[PDB]
């Protein structure tokens, strides 16, 4: 019941803080992706 | 007298065999296990609802 409920409803100071987080996470993912492609070859 | 005793025993055993799938501890135990595995899985899914939604 709990799943069906969540499925129907959900699944079916300087303003600078959010910019740092985004750039950090995106850059990290980019690193790892390129390393993986190189390793496969 | 001996025939009557054995006949009863046979009748009893037959009744037990016919109702074992729903009554015997062995078969009932297997059904429990299958149900517990699914419960745990659903609990996990509910715990990660936000991440799953974002994805």
């Amino acid at each position: 019941i709990a799943f069906n409920q969540i499925y129907a409803n959900e699944f079916q100071m300087s303003p600078m803080g959010p910019f740092f987080q985004f750039v950090h996470q995106s850059l990290s993912t980019c690193f790892k992706e390129l390393e993986s492609i190189a390793q496969f070859t | 007298a001996e025939i009557n005793q054995k006949s009863l025993e046979l009748e009893l055993l037959r009744l037990e065999k016919e109702t074992a799938d729903i009554t015997h501890p062995l078969y009932l135990g297997q059904k429990h296990q299958a149900l517990q595995a699914m419960n745990s899985h659903l609990e996990a899914v509910l715990r990660e609802k936000r991440s799953l939604r974002q994805r």
